[PDB]
RNA sequence: UUAAUUGGAUUCAACGCCGGGAACCUCACCGGGGGCGACGGCAGGAUGAAGGCCAGGCUGAAGGUCUUGCCGGACGCGCCGAG
RNA sequence: AUGCCCCGAAACCCCCGGGCUACACGCGCGCUACAAUGGGCGGGACAAUGGGACCCGACCUCGAAAGGGGAAGGGAAUCCCCUAAACCCGCCCUCAGUUCGGAUCGCGGGCUGCAACUCGCCCGCGUGAAGCUGGAAUCCCUAGUACCCGCGUGUCAUCAUCGCGC
């Protein structure tokens, strides 16, 4: 047996869910065994940085994040099941990795 | 007379750069290994001419990293302080020593009333 | 029978069967814990539930996380939970609750973050 | 009973006054000349100290399975003060615990796993649950509470 | 003779790209920012406060 | 012994030989522990009951110390300037050792003898406010 | 004090602050050296380089400078407006 | 960004060196202590945050260490930094500017850069002082907070006693 990994990394949860979601309806319609969408631990970038541009006064930070979260499909071996993906529209912030592990 | 690390001056002479280095310090001996600069061969062709006698300008220098050897040793070079070149005369007792450490470039300071 | 203890960081997971009444904490016997204080947090419990008790069940308890004060008490939670299960009596619970109410609640007391102006020493402390 | 049902400090004096006996464990000729750690600040006190860095060792192979020499190090490391500056920590020597280990393989009682460190023979297991069921044999009768 | 020399380290290597500061530049994960050209981007970037 | 001299310098007894070889100037704590396991002796032990001939052994563990087991690295003076040998200074040679290099460092008109000779720090400690 | 220790900041709200790291670089200080000054007009051009170049001297050194003479095969000295 | 003025072989641009560290000094904020709850040898259980391709580098080897060589695996839930310190136990020293306290200075070795004398860090040895509880006065904080403990990270080839965070 062949199983297919897609990694789908992206900001915007919302994007995330909607290409979960996709791949999801495309999988029983295709009658292929899927493993549920696993959600790994969302990577929060901090960058803490001085507000005042010069160095009088009170010393205040701000603290910027970005929270990019990512979750794991592994799917099994159909060459239909596995050429459906390619024809998904993908959101620009969304990005997908498929890698096949034996 | 005049001995460095068990060795006179004209002993120190016939040494190999390895083993002349290998009586430095580490700090001296590793710049060595390292290999001087462009520049500082070039100002040891300068110092080599001299000691030929075939280099009768009088000699200055900027590098103040230069390591004195003893092959520079009786010769009147003029090191770079930052505004003029003051001069140094090398005696035996500098080998092991960078060019720098006899080129002042702060002046004194003294006290007077304070503002 | 499961049962999750968890305190500050440390998460102390128990899990109880019939035996003799060997007591592990990650696969090491209670009695010979260094640490004095906390082998008398982590023998608190099965104190009052009685030594009956005791020698009625096998008890495993395997904690990640924390200190060993937290830790211990992580195990201490766990084995309280797991006693209250294992015998399912009220009576012992209400004996626990008496003695310490966090026995069977727990404390969800957690680690302000620390804030500038000094933030090395904690939220509040500021410079002179 | 295992390693497990006795304490560290009990079972590694034992494991080093029995290795004491084994003339594969010698001390280099270095080992006196010089202090267990770069952290540490004055050298050992005892000149047993050897044996028990030996039967430490081997009992982390009891327990860690494959280790390396940098994982031991930054156990045996400890904290340092650095003047009128912090104190700060700092991993343990390489040089002692690898000769030590080196000892050890000699002795047969460890073998390596290559990329992975080194493990525990069955004979040093055997040896050191021998020590262990002594140990807890004997606390049984003086903490009856062991017998349990 | 006008070229700067080659600095792959020091202040002198990194300049912001956008106000080309020899200053505060921040490297995490490849910005190359100048401290306050980073508050005027950081929104654009994606970044939130919380 | 509750006085025991030693390569003309004086201890006391109720001191640990590793204690009492603390007093000489030229010996740390961790000098006296390699010389004491030079000697085959306890560290610990009363200095007091030192028979002579021990004081002789560590006397002359003091004059050659590389020949007696001590690496070259834990002399205070490794390849000595006039010699290129490691060697082990003390007391009086120790102060002419440094006394020496005092001058030669002010005779090469370097920073270190200038430093030296107004009497300032040298190893570039901030003075504006300190010392 | 220094040739120079580049400047700002003055209690609350300046003084591990701008500097969030000064061996070069940072650099804004000081000393010394070197190259220019867009684009127009005056004049020149190419008859040949404006730029580099051996051997040297000066030059810390750098055809930077000059002795020497080549290229380079192409338009750029100097003054004014203005950069 | 940008008003006005000025600077045009300079107040433009490029290169070397010094300097930005210099100090009888006062002041600001911190660091280490002014030892017995002390100092030291052995041993044990113990976390989190983040970061990782001219990178992390496990693992192996040589060196006493600083480090040198080889080196799997890792572009990250999967490999690495990764393990802690404060804690206790067993034992040794035993209230003394001394063991604490280390400033300070000499030698050797290692590390980054082409270059650390001005002006780096680290290691081994030697010296290793002031410091033995601080008037007037004023500073912060109210719960997982204060104190104590160490760690990660920003700047970072190397530089922390700094900031942010655990």
């Amino acid at each position: 047996m062949q199983k297919a990994r897609i990694k789908i990394a992206s900001t915007n949860v919302r994007s995330l869910d909607e290409v979960a979601n996709q791949i999801k309806q495309i999988a029983e319609r295709t009658g292929v065994r899927m493993s549920g969408p696993i959600p790994l631990p969302t990577k929060r970038i901090r960058i803490t940085t001085r507000k005042s541009p010069d160095g009088e006064g009170s010393a205040t930070f701000d603290r910027w994040e970005l929270r990019v979260h990512k979750r794991l499909i592994d799917i099994e071996a159909d060459e239909r099941a596995m050429r459906q993906i390619m024809r998904i529209r993908v959101p620009e912030d969304v990005t997908i990795e498929i890698e096949l592990i034996s | 007379e005049f001995r460095y690390r068990g060795y006179t001056l004209e002993q120190l002479m016939n040494m190999s750069l390895e083993e002349l280095a290998r009586l430095f310090p580490a700090r001296q001996r590793r710049s060595l290994k390292r290999g001087l600069t462009p520049e500082q061969k070039k100002l040891l062709r300068k110092i080599r001419l001299a000691k030929k006698g075939k280099y009768k300008k009088p000699i200055r220098t900027h590098c103040r990293d230069m390591i004195i050897l003893p092959e520079m040793v009786g010769l009147t070079i003029y090191v770079h302080n930052g505004k003029e070149f003051v001069p140094v005369e090398i005696k035996p007792e500098m080998i092991g020593h960078y060019l720098g450490e006899f080129a002042p470039t702060r002046k004194k300071v003294e006290h007077g009333a304070p503002g | 029978i499961q049962t999750t203890g968890k305190r500050k960081t440390a998460i102390a997971r128990a899990v109880i069967r019939e035996g003799k009444g060997r007591v592990r904490i990650n696969g090491k016997p209670v009695e010979i814990i260094e640490p004095e204080i906390a082998r008398f947090t982590i023998l608190e419990p099965l104190i009052l539930a009685g030594e009956e008790i005791w020698n009625s069940v096998d008890i495993d308890v395997k904690v990640e996380g924390g200190g060993f004060m937290g830790q211990a008490e992580a195990a201490r939670m766990a084995i309280a939970r797991a006693l209250v299960e294992w015998t399912g009596d009220m009576s012992l619970k209400e004996k626990f609750m008496k003695y310490d109410r966090t026995m069977l609640v727990g404390d969800p007391r957690r680690t302000e973050p620390h804030k500038p102006n000094r933030s090395t020493k904690g939220p509040r402390a500021k410079r002179q | 009973a295992t390693v497990y049902d006795v304490p560290g400090d009990l079972l590694v004096e034992r494991v080093a006054q029995r290795l004491k006996e084994i003339p594969e464990i010698k001390p280099p000729e270095w080992a006196p000349f010089v202090k267990t750690g770069r952290h540490k600040e004055r050298l050992p006190e005892q000149e047993d100290w050897w044996y028990y860095r030996v039967a430490s060792i081997l009992r982390r192979v009891y327990l860690d399975g494959p280790v390396g020499i940098e994982r031991l190090r930054t156990y045996y490391g400890g904290r340092k003060n650095r003047g009128h500056a912090p104190e700060k920590f700092y991993k343990a020597g390489g040089s002692i615990i690898r000769k030590a280990l080196q000892q050890l393989e000699a002795a047969g009682f460890v073998e390596k796993v290559p990329g992975k460190g080194r493990v525990i023979t069955p004979k040093g297991r055997s040896f050191l649950d021998k020590i262990a069921t002594e140990l807890k044999k004997e606390l049984e009768e003086i903490i009856p509470e062991l017998k349990k | 003779y006008n070229k700067r020399k080659p600095r792959k380290f020091g202040k002198g290597a990194r300049r912001c790209i956008r106000c080309g500061q020899y200053g505060p530049i921040i490297r995490i994960q490849g910005l190359m920012l100048c401290r306050h050209c980073f508050r005027e981007v950081a929104p654009k970037l994606g970044f939130r406060k919380y | 012994r509750h006085i025991v001299r030693v390569a003309g310098v004086d201890l006391d007894g109720n001191k640990q030989l590793r204690w009492a070889l603390t007093a000489i100037k030229g010996i740390g704590i961790n000098f006296a522990t390699m010389v004491c396991r030079v000697a085959g002796l306890d560290p610990f032990m009363k200095a007091g009951y030192l028979t002579d001939e021990q004081v002789k052994k560590i006397e002359e563990i003091l004059a050659d110390p590389v020949a007696h087991g001590i690496p070259r690295w834990a002399v205070n003076r490794p390849k000595d300037y006039e010699t290129g040998r490691d060697l082990h200074l003390i007391t009086a040679k120790l102060d002419m050792a440094i006394r020496e290099d005092i001058m030669r460092l002010r005779r090469i008109r370097a920073y270190r003898g200038i430093r030296h000779e107004l009497g300032l720090p040298v190893r570039g400690q901030r003075t504006r406010s300190n010392f």
